[PDB]
RNA sequence: AUGAUGUCAUACUUAUCCUGUCCCUUUU
């Protein structure tokens, strides 16, 4: 009839990350910066690259099959609303010199799919620091994509 | 007008004014509100009430047009319930 | 400040015929409500007995059109040249004029230019 | 009076309250405004006296510290005979000096 | 029974309060039935005046005082 | 804007005041620079139209001063002419070091 | 009334600030020796768990306690727990004290009297 | 946080409640849509004519941007994600812009600009557009010189009645709503609306409530002159509109959700009950307490009932019964709002309810003690705020058994954490505990441990309200328990680190000692009495009385059993007289001042000595906060011991002070000045008289002070000198000044004349006064007339001879040079009047009433109300028979003006000696209708 | 992270009379898509206009960047515009058929 | 030759006034 916990409630991480209209998972660390390396999103569904989406100019970026959440739609059924999260944020890696220091890379880590993810026909686990790197052949869904960003 | 002869409420009774009040309030304000009906309430509630100061209390309620209508209404029933001996009005006679 | 009353201004004018003209601060001690710079100010400006107040012409209007070109900034260089000399009617005059009058490869372009 | 124009009295019914001046206020008479001859105490009103409101100033309406009294000149010209000259009212004085 | 007069206040001026005082607006027969209330109150007030006046008329002293009592509203018609 | 002119404001009185001196002239300007800090956007105001309005100028003052090997002559200026044309003048620094117009070569600048 | 008492608090705080107080009459001699603090007024989705948690930024709790109320959850909105030291309950009692957690405000407060189960105000 | 709603506000009778009808159900619609599942919700084009004003259009360009602003939303993801950038090229180089386009038009803030935007533009001279372009004037209130202000305030003043209410409002309640709003102009804008409203009546009924929005949220404001204001205002407006017209208007702002709304609203109404009066509003409110909607409804009401209780106070006294008979139903409802703020409202009826009216409360009682029983948590505390206040009007033998039981709920809720509780019990243990019929063992036993235990803490004294209420209650338990008691045991905390507690007892200590005196006290208690107050005086963090009168209170009230203390008193006094330079000395200063009569009565002279001589040289201290505090040691010093035993021989002092009065600043001048009185007054032989013109050519431009109780010892002190010289030189250093400087003090040398006139007989004096006011110079002119007047104040009956010399020269005076002659003369015949009454030289005052009398006509303030106050004083010396024979023909002449006035004046005849105008009314013959005879005066015997 | 003074709505000025609403569109489209404007025709307010977006925080980002913004040759004056003031010239009503809908369609 | 409204300085009077604060708004 009691039955009093003391547990980590939702409701302090829910104040913490407040979306409009839903929760906000998948947080960055505090050593994220804005990236200034020529890098640019070249969407490829049907050979055709129609949009552009510029990475370093935001901070933040969520695409989703919802209208609510997300700014801009994407048309994409098999896909969730939280499948895939590419942000980039300085790491600590070595250079190719050897001196130590900050390196614009994106980082890549799976926010726990419920299809998983494929990378260049390749799965790739979460919690695993991985060489990404430009030109990679993606897929923005739980179980395949017919459009690849490069 | 109609409000310058002299009544007295004690002579009559108030059960019998508070439906034709209701319906004569629901005619002018539209709906049915808390304030005018202790408003009604409160001007019969002494023994000897003043016509002109319901009047204009009618007045600054409602527009002034049914108000007059209203008062002239509740300054003729309460005539008729106060002429006669029983101290009813000429509606509650038949039921 | 320096509304430069009417009052005012006949009190500053009797102080200059009066007192003189080389002496500011015994002009500045009558009338306490300028210092004696802005009275050497005001009587150079407005109270001096030389200064044309009126009487705008098409000659003076000439010499300043003709003067604003050569020198385009310094018009207290040319206040006395022109012979309005208040510093400020040659500027509101030049306003009035300029008002109602409103209502390598580059070479070698112009070098092909001429031989086309 | 003299320091105020459009300050109006309270003019209420004369109770037993002895009136009481303040000490920016103290010898300063009511009516008349003088500090010569005073021949009358200055009595207030039953509601103008009433828990925080006793004690106070008949004219300036801080804290009182000496009891007022009345102007012989305003006795003989039997303008102390009138109601409680409270001060009610507070317009065009202490309010913009306040802001500054 | 609109009557579109609430003589209620304006300013908090004004507003007589007194018995007496008068109008700039005051008529004749008004002042002249206030002047002959005000006669007969200081008659009735003072003692010498009221013994002077019953001891001219051959009337007690309470039966003039129950006449200029009676007298007070309409002593003179009012105007 | 507004940090501009504090910056320059603060730099006029700690010359023209520093400590227990006074004119009328100078009296006028420390009044008119308290003005300025007690309302700072009406004087940006002042600032603004004074500078792109009145191409005149009031008459300065100059008397020379000895460090008796040479002279070196120091001007004074009216009151509120300086306050506005002290405010053009760390306007015009600093749009320069954020344009870096002048080049390197006139090096008196801030290193030291 | 009922959000009045950590408005009371902070202007009895400020006016110790303001009012040229030393370290030792800094409203802690009356709530000393005791790390039992007050507080009332939490959100009625808060756990136990939950506000152990965001009560150990100044220091790990020794007891801790939620207002059993309702035999379904145990929920009442009030809270007693008690810190390691007294320094750790003076700064929770300075710097937790009114602030927002989760929607409505809470109250930080010390007692210092003993452990009662019915104290606070609903 | 609470507060801020009020940004949300939109400007502005069944339409009006059809509104909040459908207002609530959209709150219903969402709120359970989100079950079923702010300001960004989107919105309709009839929304969207809503919100922007007239004149404007909403036409598009092209086909193919639309549809750019459609994607947009979807591009704002899209097209941020893609190639952009800016840069810029080096090329050389028609700026337009707009301040405030008028004459002058002080300056507009950048934000401002919203609102006055259409002053900028210089379109000009072509309706009402016209009226609001002109009516900008507002921004020449606001934003300006203090002079623009006023003149602009006057000129919109009388532009009321020609403008309408419904331009200003529209152009006004935008600024007055402005989010930047400051503190002054919230204050101008208010003080417009006043003055505007003094006028305008039957207009602003439809704005009403458009004002009330803005302003109920002045009622509830930290600031105190902006909650006296506020309730100004809508008193002005609820007698300025209707009765109805408030009742109608605000009724639909009962039952909006916003409590906020609710609350002010009720405090709105108090103001307006307080305006139009108790009875005419009860039905309203007696009706509302018993609506059977909703509770909410019934809350507002109730609150209200208390604001008025609050606001009325005192007054209530009357309807006393008919409220409680209105409030008692919610003691029982089901609700608990209700319930609380009820009892609350009982409450502060009973507080405002003074000794009486108890059989009023009485069918209340019986249901509060039975819930005092059953009750956890706030609603309990107010239920003993209640009965608190109704404790003291029972009566003893009821309220003993009543009382008693109280005690033990009382006793047991000391140690709840709540502040609102510990408030509430607090005051109540006055009250119940402050009764005469209840005993002392009983309080000394269960009472004082856990009151002191509990109670003082460091929690209380930090807060504000808690430390007064605290002090009275301990004050009280005191006046019952005795003395000893609550001091013995509050004693051992004067030591106590913190300065604001250590204020707290020490106050608490000045009060009690002060009402039960020190006789109480024993020995040993009495030496860390000393102690405890030397100690805590040694360190003080901030300025204050509340140490210094704490001491001299606690001294004074010894007596002689503090003299074993003196030599450690008055070392500290020194050493501390060193130690803070502007800090301390002041205070140790003022601290010789009040403990002087204790230095002096228990005679130790070595100490006056050393007061003296020490106090003498600190004379020259360059710091003025100081040496005022120093010049006030030395005053109390000289009303101890006498004129020719002053240890600093007055030939040395008085010389000394002499320079010092170039000091200015009133904290040196005051003190100063009045020393210099008290030794000029008192013994005045000892210094000669060079010295004293002297200090007369010294004190004369002492005039100058802002300050009024300067001029006052100044003043005062002039005559005493004039005393101890005598008249003619003085008066002709005084006729020296020609009143050129209008500002500070200038008819203070006027009244200076008067009393040097009085000091010795002015039956002297006149002669050079009147000769002096044949000088040209026009305003020393109307200063002898002032002379005159302050001088016929002041001697009043030895006037009797003096009036026939005035009486040729007011001749010249009244006869008009310019109007301050006939003014000043004026007031001169009025305190000649009611001076001279009674003495039978009212034949010449006659002569000069012919002269008085043709001012009648007048519209200058001054001069009118001068005229009223003279014909007033002149009705009481000449009679009024002689008055009413020159005011009859006025009455009636045909003229408004004269009517007006002639009428003012029999007004002012007619109120005073009403009694004594019978016969002097005329015969008036007798008309058709009405027999305008009076026969009674025609009886002969 | 907001001061609560701000709206939606933005009044502008310091316009040209010869101005067109493509320029407007284009210009303001930035931070947001707009949910309508309005410009005085009339005489007075010609050379006025107010902006009104879906979002505030779109109105935020304008007037930072938009501060004292350059158009032909003139800086347009960028203001919060203030709320209530002149708005009663419109009725509350027409509440009872929309929430009659939502109370019907969803059944709520 | 008065008088009229009017933008705008200038003198004069009120013995005008310079430490005023939330000791009370505690509204969900």
């Amino acid at each position: 009839k009691e039955k009093p916990s003391f547990e980590l409630s939702g409701a302090l991480l829910e104040d913490t990350n407040t979306f409009r209209g839903v929760v906000i998972k998948y947080s960055e660390p505090p050593e994220a910066r804005i990236p200034k390396k020529r890098w640019r999103l070249y969407p490829f569904k049907n050979d055709e690259v129609l949009p552009v989406m510029y990475i370093h100019r935001q901070s933040a970026y969520l695409l989703g099959r919802h209208r609510r959440i997300a700014d801009i739609p994407i048309d994409h059924p098999s896909c969730s609303k939280q499948h895939a999260v590419f942000q980039y944020r300085l790491v600590e890696y070595t250079r190719a010199d050897g001196t130590v220091g900050r390196r614009v890379k994106p980082y890549i880590i799976d926010l726990g799919s419920g299809n998983g993810t494929f990378l260049n026909n390749k799965r790739i686990e979460p919690q695993r620091y991985y060489e990404l790197k430009e030109k990679d052949v993606l897929k923005f869904g739980f179980s395949s994509r017919e459009y690849v960003l490069l | 007008e109609c409000l310058e002869k002299k009544v007295d409420m004690s002579k009559v009774n108030l059960e019998v004014i508070k439906p034709w009040i209701t319906k004569r309030v629901t005619e002018i304000l539209g709906f049915e509100d808390d304030v005018v009906i202790e408003f009604i309430f409160n001007q019969l509630e002494v023994k000897n009430p003043d016509s002109k100061m319901m009047q204009i209390n009618l007045t600054g309620f409602l527009n002034g047009k049914n108000a007059r209508e209203f008062m002239g209404e509740l300054w003729p029933l309460l005539l008729s319930a106060q002429e006669n001996i029983a101290g009813i009005p000429s509606a509650f006679l038949e039921l | 400040g320096g509304v430069w009353r009417n009052t005012e201004d006949e009190i500053l004018k009797a102080a200059v015929m009066k007192y003189g003209k080389n002496q500011w601060s015994r002009i500045a001690s009558l009338l306490h409500r300028k210092s004696a710079k802005q009275c050497k100010a005001r009587w150079y400006e407005w109270l001096d007995p030389s200064i044309k107040k009126t009487e705008w012409s098409r000659e003076e209007e000439e010499k300043l059109l003709h003067l604003a070109k050569l020198m385009p900034t310094q018009w207290r260089t040319i206040a006395p040249i022109i012979g309005r000399t208040a510093a400020q009617c040659l500027e509101h005059y030049e306003f009035l004029l300029d008002k109602a009058a409103q209502r390598d490869e580059l070479e070698m372009l112009s070098e092909a230019r001429a031989r086309l | 009076a003299k320091h105020h124009p459009d300050l109006i009295f309270c003019r209420k019914q004369a109770g037993v309250a002895i009136g009481r001046l303040c000490e920016k206020c103290d010898g300063k008479c009511v009516i008349c405004d003088s500090y010569v001859r005073p021949c009358t105490l200055v009595r207030i009103c039953d509601e103008c006296n009433y828990g925080s409101y006793q004690g106070r100033c008949v004219i300036c309406g801080g804290p009182g510290v000496s009891d007022a009294y009345y102007c012989k000149e305003c006795t003989i010209q039997e303008k102390d005979r009138d109601g409680c000259p409270k001060i009610v009212n507070l317009g065009s004085s202490k309010t913009d000096l306040f802001y500054e | 029974m609109t009557d579109r007069y609430t003589i209620h206040s304006q300013l908090e001026h004004l507003q007589s309060k007194y018995i007496g005082t008068g109008h700039a607006d005051t008529t004749k027969w008004e002042w002249l039935v206030n002047q002959h209330r005000d006669s007969y109150c200081s008659y009735m007030g003072h003692f010498d005046l009221l013994n002077y006046f019953a001891i001219a008329e051959n009337e007690s002293k309470a039966r003039v005082r129950f006449n200029l009592m009676e007298k007070m509203l309409q002593p003179c018609g009012p105007p | 804007d507004t940090k501009l002119l504090i910056l320059a404001l603060e730099r006029l009185k700690e010359a023209y005041s520093v400590k227990s001196r006074l004119n009328q002239s100078q009296r006028e300007e420390l009044g008119l620079i308290e003005q300025a800090y007690d309302n700072p956007h009406e004087a940006l105001s002042r600032i603004k139209r004074h500078l792109l309005t009145q191409r005149a100028f009031k008459e300065v003052g100059i008397e020379f001063m000895d460090l008796y090997s040479h002279l070196v002559p120091v001007y004074d200026v009216e009151p509120l002419e300086k306050i506005t044309d002290a405010y053009l003048d760390q306007y015009l620094w600093y749009e320069a070091d954020k344009r870096r117009l002048f080049p390197p070569w006139i090096k008196p600048a801030d290193t030291e | 009334n009922p959000l009045t008492k950590v408005k009371l608090i902070n202007e009895l705080n400020e006016r110790e600030v303001q009012l040229g107080v030393a370290d030792k009459v800094s409203w802690h001699s009356e709530y000393k020796d005791s790390a039992w603090i007050f507080l009332g007024g939490l959100p009625y989705e808060l756990t136990e768990g939950d506000i152990i948690c965001v009560f150990s930024q100044y220091g790990e709790i020794v007891n801790i306690n939620l207002v059993r109320d309702k035999k379904t959850g145990k929920s009442k909105g009030f809270c007693f727990l008690c810190y390691e030291d007294q320094r750790s309950t003076i700064l929770a009692v300075d710097n937790f004290n009114g602030i927002k957690i989760k929607g409505r405000t809470i109250r930080v407060d010390h007692v210092s009297n003993y452990r009662a189960p019915k104290d606070s105000e609903e | 946080e609470y507060k801020k709603h009020r940004r949300t506000m939109i400007i502005s009778a069944e339409t009006p409640r059809t509104d909040r009808g459908g207002d609530s159900i959209g709150e219903t619609p969402t709120p359970g849509a989100s079950k079923r599942k702010e300001r960004n919700r989107p919105l309709s084009d009839e929304e969207l004519d809503a919100m922007f004003p007239e004149g404007y259009k909403v036409l598009p360009p092209p086909a193919g941007y639309v549809p750019i602003r459609t994607p947009a939303r979807k591009l704002t993801a899209t097209p941020t994600p893609l190639g952009g950038m800016t840069g810029f090229h080096m090329q050389t180089e028609m700026k337009s812009v707009n301040d405030q386009p008028s004459g002058n038009l002080p300056f507009l803030k950048p934000d401002d600009i919203q609102y006055f935007d259409k002053l900028l533009v210089d379109v000009d001279e072509s309706e009402e557009q016209k009226e609001r372009k002109i009516m900008k004037l507002l921004l020449k209130i606001k934003n300006g010189t203090p002079p623009m202000r006023k003149a602009a305030l006057r000129q919109i003043t009388d532009k009321a009645r020609e403008f309408g209410a419904g331009p200003l409002f529209n152009q006004i309640l935008p600024l007055l709503m402005s989010p930047t709003l400051e503190d002054q102009e919230r204050h101008l804008l208010v003080k417009v609306i006043d003055r505007i409203l003094y006028k305008l009546d039957d207009l602003v009924r439809p704005y009403v409530h458009k004002i009330l929005v803005v302003i109920e949220p002045l009622l509830i404001d930290e600031d105190y002159y902006a909650r006296v204001e506020g309730r100004e205002i809508i008193s002005n407006l609820a007698k300025a509109a209707g009765l109805a017209t408030m009742i109608s208007t605000m009724r639909p702002d009962i039952d909006n959700m916003d409590e906020y709304v609710r609350n002010t609203t009720a405090r709105a109404f108090a103001v307006v009950a307080s305006a139009l009066g108790i009875p005419s509003l009860l039905p309203f409110l007696k009706a509302v307490c018993k609506s059977k909607k909703s509770w909410q409804a019934r809350h507002t009401g109730i609150k209200i009932v208390q604001q008025i209780a609050i606001l009325m106070g005192c007054a209530i006294l009357p309807h006393l019964r008919s409220l409680v008979e209105i409030i008692e139903h919610g003691l029982v409802d089901e609700q608990q709002k209700v319930r609380t703020i009820s009892a609350l409202a009982i409450a502060a009826l009973a507080e405002a309810a003074t000794p009486y009216g108890i059989e009023s409360f009485d069918s209340v009682l019986k249901p509060l003690w039975k819930g005092i029983r059953q009750h956890r948590g706030k609603g309990l505390a107010a239920f003993l705020k209640a009965i608190g206040y109704l404790i003291p009007l029972m009566d003893a033998e009821y309220a003993n058994y009543y009382t008693r039981e109280v005690m033990l709920i009382l006793i047991r809720e000391f140690q709840s954490p709540d502040e609102e509780m510990k408030k509430i019990v607090l005051k109540v243990v006055k009250q119940c505990c402050g009764t005469d019929g209840v005993e002392a063992n009983y309080i000394k036993t269960e009472i004082l441990p856990p009151f002191f235990k509990h109670f003082w803490q460091h929690r209380m004294a930090l807060d504000r309200r808690n430390y007064r209420q605290l002090v009275d209650t301990t004050v009280e338990l005191a006046n019952k328990v005795g003395a000893a008691e609550i001091i013995s045991r509050i004693v051992d905390d004067l030591k106590d680190e913190a300065e604001q507690y250590r204020k707290m007892v020490m106050e608490t200590i000045e009060k009690i000692m002060g009402n039960l005196g020190a006789a109480d006290i024993d020995h040993k208690l009495e030496e860390q009495l000393i102690d405890g107050i030397l100690y805590a005086f040694q360190e003080q963090t901030t300025e204050d009385s509340v140490m210094l009168n704490g001491f001299g209170t606690v001294v004074n009230a010894l007596g002689k059993r503090v003299k074993p203390y003196l030599p450690q008193i008055c070392g500290t006094v020194l050493w501390r007289l060193n130690n803070k330079s502007a800090k301390v000395r002041q205070q140790a200063a003022d601290l010789i001042s009040r403990t002087a009569v204790v230095m002096k009565t228990c005679q130790e002279e070595k100490l006056m000595g050393h007061l003296g001589v020490v106090l003498y040289e600190y004379l020259g201290e360059e710091y003025p906060e100081v040496l005022g505090s120093i010049l006030g040691a030395l005053k109390a010093i000289v009303n101890v011991i006498g004129m020719h035993k002053m240890t600093p021989p007055i030939k040395d002092l008085l010389p000394r002070l002499t320079p010092i009065l170039k000091n200015r600043h009133e904290k040196v001048q005051e003190n100063c000045i009045d020393l210099v009185g008290r030794i000029a007054d008192r013994g005045a032989e000892y210094v000669s008289a060079r010295e004293w013109m002297r200090i007369c050519f010294e004190l004369l431009e002492l005039l100058k002070a802002h300050k009024k109780a300067i001029r006052r010892a100044t003043v005062n002190t002039f005559g005493y000198i004039a005393k101890a010289i005598g008249p003619h030189d003085v008066l002709a250093t005084l006729l020296n000044n020609l009143k050129v400087q209008e500002r500070q003090n200038r008819v203070c040398t006027t009244v200076a004349i008067a009393i040097v006139a009085e000091t010795c007989s002015p039956f002297t004096v006149l002669p050079a006064l009147m000769n002096e006011y044949r000088v040209p110079e026009l305003n020393v002119q109307n200063g002898v007339l002032k002379s005159l007047s302050f001088l016929f104040e002041y001697i009043g009956e030895m006037g009797k001879d003096y009036i026939y010399a005035v009486t040729p020269l007011l001749e010249d005076a009244l006869m008009d040079r310019d109007l301050v002659h006939r003014q000043t003369a004026s007031a001169v015949v009025q305190h000649m009047s009611l001076g001279v009454y009674g003495f039978g030289c009212e034949d010449s005052l006659n002569h000069l009433l012919n002269y008085v009398w043709p001012n009648v006509f007048e519209t200058s303030p001054h001069v009118i109300q001068a005229v009223m106050g003279a014909l007033e004083g002149l009705r009481v010396a000449i009679g009024p028979c002689r008055m009413l024979q020159y005011c009859l023909q006025g009455l009636f002449h045909p003229a408004r003006k004269v009517r007006d006035v002639y009428w003012k004046i029999y007004n002012s005849i007619y109120i005073g000696s009403q009694d004594a105008l019978i016969a002097h009314y005329p015969r008036i013959y007798n008309d058709d209708k009405n027999t305008y005879i009076r026969y009674e005066l025609d009886y002969i015997l | 992270r907001l001061p609560p003074e701000v709206n939606r709505i933005l009044y502008i000025r310091n316009l040209p009379y010869k101005i067109t609403a493509e320029e407007m569109y284009d210009i303001f489209g930035k931070y947001g898509p707009i949910r309508q404007i309005r410009v005085g025709n009339t005489p007075e307010t010609r050379g006025t206009a107010y902006v009104v977006y879906e979002d505030i925080f779109d109105a935020k980002n304008a007037c930072d960047h938009l501060s004292g913004f350059n158009v032909c040759n003139r800086y347009l004056v960028v203001l919060y515009y203030n709320a209530n003031r002149a708005f009663q010239k419109m009725d509350t009503k027409k509440k009872e058929e929309q929430l009659k809908l939502l109370k019907e369609k969803y059944g709520i």
